[PDB]
């Protein structure tokens, strides 16, 4: 299994009822962002401000993409965080119930690395 | 006077953001439509040979230019659009923010700009509000003007502009200059598209005959140029070059002094014979265009869903290559530490065709399995 | 004397050393390669020190962990950096990669920093922190991490 299909798996444990990430959305996730580079607290700061400003855009875009409603109380979670050089789209978010915390599949690896998720 | 460009870069860089603030400027200081985030971002299908591709186009207008503008929602969507997509980019506007940096899809978005034959790339560094620093605007331009530098763009000589999107969007004068300044570079910096009517001249054969007492005639659409009576022309293609002469030009009967691009004729040559002129073979002014046999290509293979392969293909595969008029085989070359290429993939992939056929950089073509097919390339690098 | 350091960097061979065993000084914890410092470190190849490690900044967005800059030193700073991106291309991956990470664009956003801070470092008169890194980067190493007194190195 890639990195993805970790990463995928993980968060399916987690997914609020009816928020499931659909074999869509994997197929989605891995073309529109195979490759990552960390992020700097700076930038994930910055990436943090603009996803807060246009999250309720993203969420009807999700529930638009994927033919849901958004799951009552569900928490806008990223599947591939925004520190790991994660996106503000649709395709990149999941229902969890409350905010629960992100990592990535040990110190945190310095930013610039870049990751292939699809090894 | 019609340009064709569009917006990459990264997710989240502002390609959508820049595109709705690009066409608001625009409309409120030279006149046009405002164009929303909303209606650009929630892009529709495309469905070329069976690839779906998320596409905006945007219209938008400088006092001397018309653009037609794409944009896409997902990197996906722009591998597809850049291999595959039916406008070719006279120039692209590369987006970087000033936050992130350049990140992997600003360095695949440059590769593949070469590979497919993206002439100019104009650089939008934004987010620029978010980031007071100069010296960190100054490090970033260098990051971006060094990464251009890389894949054989002119970094030194790159417009970049110092921009944001969001506020320009938002109305606030002092960042709509900078669209201004942006749209400016598009004016000056892309030069008017080479016309077809106007490059060398260019016919694919799709037809042969012999004409009763008056020699070899070969059909087809003129693709580019002008082909007038008595003029030189070379048969470049599947043999060695042949060289004749056309003795004439007729359209449905009716004798002409040229042919020209866009129309359908018959070219009548001198000395060569109905049995010389081959599948896939073109008329063109000689010394133009050379037969190449070998090439480094950027190709898309199909997903299923897409009307593709079910299975993943190796080394060892042996497809059609259609060019213009006709299928040739060939065996290919991945790149290394690769041995498998599954369906919706795109690699580099080097071709050794059976036979060679005219062709230079950028030019399109298929990968074909009995009839139907399975994939769309492009050529990066002649060889051979 | 930024003439004399343009010469040295001009001359320089960055991480080409990497996981040999020069000789190097006391503060210096030589680690074999990327996967054994970012991957799968061990206690035992950082001495007891992992747990106080702090990777050194990898991207220019990061703050200085040891310390407005005159225009004259910010100048400096465009010139030194343009001068070590010259000096670090093409650098084989394969020395910065393990499994999906690649670490050369963070290797070259570190050794650029380096070098400005150790521009401003001596300029300002600041202390030699910094010069104890860029020694490093001089011998063809990465320093990659400080711990206490120690500076993890590739
Ligand atoms: N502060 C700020 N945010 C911006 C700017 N440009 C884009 N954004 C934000 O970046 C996010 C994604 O922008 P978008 O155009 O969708 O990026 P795209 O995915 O490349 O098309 C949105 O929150 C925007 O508000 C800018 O100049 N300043
Ligand atoms: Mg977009």
């Amino acid at each position: 299994c890639s990195t993805l299909d970790r990463i995928i798996g993980d968060a399916n444990k987690v997914a609020s009822r009816g928020g499931a990430i659909t074999a869509k959305q994997a197929q989605i996730l891995r073309d529109n962002l195979p490759v990552v580079q960390r992020r700097s607290v700076f930038q994930n700061q910055m990436a943090r401000k603009e996803f807060v400003r246009d999250q309720h855009y993203l969420m009807s875009q999700w529930e638009a993409n994927t033919g849901r409603t958004w799951p009552t109380g569900a928490t806008p979670h990223h599947i591939i965080p925004l520190e790991s050089g994660g996106a503000n789209k649709w395709w990149n978010l999941m229902p969890t119930h409350g905010t629960l915390p992100n990592h990535s599949l040990r110190k945190a690896l310095p930013p610039g690395t870049i990751t292939d998720l699809r090894l | 006077p019609h340009v064709n460009v569009g917006t990459i870069g990264h997710v989240d860089h502002g390609k959508t953001t820049l595109t709705a603030a690009i066409t608001t400027v625009l409309a409120k200081t030279y006149g046009g439509a405002a164009r929303a985030f909303d209606q650009i971002d929630n892009a529709p299908e495309e469905k070329a040979r069976g690839i779906t591709i998320n596409t905006s186009h945007v219209e938008y207008d400088t006092p001397t230019r018309h653009y037609a503008h794409v944009d896409c929602p997902g990197h996906a969507d722009y591998v597809k659009n850049m291999i595959t997509g039916a406008a070719q980019m006279d120039g692209a506007i590369l987006v970087v923010a000033a936050t992130d940096g350049p990140m992997p899809q600003t360095r695949e978005h440059i590769l593949l700009g070469r590979q497919v034959g993206v002439p100019y790339i104009i650089v939008f560094l934004n987010k620029c509000d978010m980031v007071d620093d100069e010296e960190l605007l100054e490090l970033v331009e260098m990051e971006v003007r060094e990464l251009l530098s890389q894949y054989d763009f002119p970094g030194d000589d790159t417009p970049i502009v110092r921009g944001s999107a969001l506020k320009a969007l938002e109305g606030d004068a002092e960042w709509e200059a900078k669209i201004l300044e942006l749209a400016g570079f598009l004016d000056s910096y892309i030069p008017e598209p080479e016309r077809a009517i106007d490059k060398p001249f260019l016919l694919p054969i799709e037809d042969v005959f012999s004409i009763s007492g008056r020699g070899t005639v070969v059909t087809g659409r003129v693709e580019r140029g002008i082909i007038k009576v008595g003029e030189e022309v070379e048969i470049v293609g599947i043999k060695e070059t042949q060289k004749s002469t056309c003795t004439g030009v007729e359209m449905f009967r009716k004798l002409l002094d040229e042919g020209r691009a866009g129309e359908n004729v018959g070219v009548l040559l001198r000395g060569i014979k109905r049995e010389e002129i081959e599948r896939g073979q073109v008329l063109a002014k000689p010394g133009t265009i050379k037969p190449h046999t070998k090439f480094e290509s950027e190709v898309y293979i199909l997903s299923k869903d897409e009307g593709g392969r079910h299975t993943p293909f190796f080394k060892g595969y042996r497809p059609q290559f259609y060019f213009r008029t006709t299928d040739v085989t060939g065996t290919i070359e991945l790149p290394e530490g690769v041995e498998m290429v599954m369906p919706g993939d795109n690699i580099k992939m080097v071709v050794t065709l059976i036979h060679p056929i005219a062709m230079d950089d950028g030019l399109r073509f298929a990968i074909r399995e009995g009839g139907r097919t399975v994939g769309a390339g492009v050529v990066a690098k002649v060889l051979s | 004397d930024f003439d004399s350091l343009l010469q040295r960097i001009d001359s320089s061979c960055f991480f080409s050393r990497m996981g040999l065993p020069d000789v190097l000084d006391s503060r210096v914890i030589l680690i074999e390669n990327v996967e054994k410092v970012f991957v799968n470190p061990t206690d035992a190849e950082f001495k007891g020190y992992y747990d106080s490690v702090e990777w050194l900044p990898t991207s220019m967005t990061q703050e200085d962990p040891f310390y407005v800059l005159p225009k004259e030193l910010t100048g400096l700073r465009i010139r030194v950096n343009k001068a070590v991106m010259n000096a670090t291309k093409g650098l084989s991956k394969d020395k910065f990669n393990y499994g999906p990470h690649d670490f050369s664009l963070a290797a070259r956003n570190g050794i650029c920093f380096a070098f400005r801070e150790y521009v401003s470092e001596q300029y300002l008169h600041l202390g030699n922190k910094w010069e104890e890194v860029v020694g490093i980067y001089f011998s063809g190493h990465w320093p990659v991490g400080i711990a206490k007194d120690k500076i993890v190195t590739i």
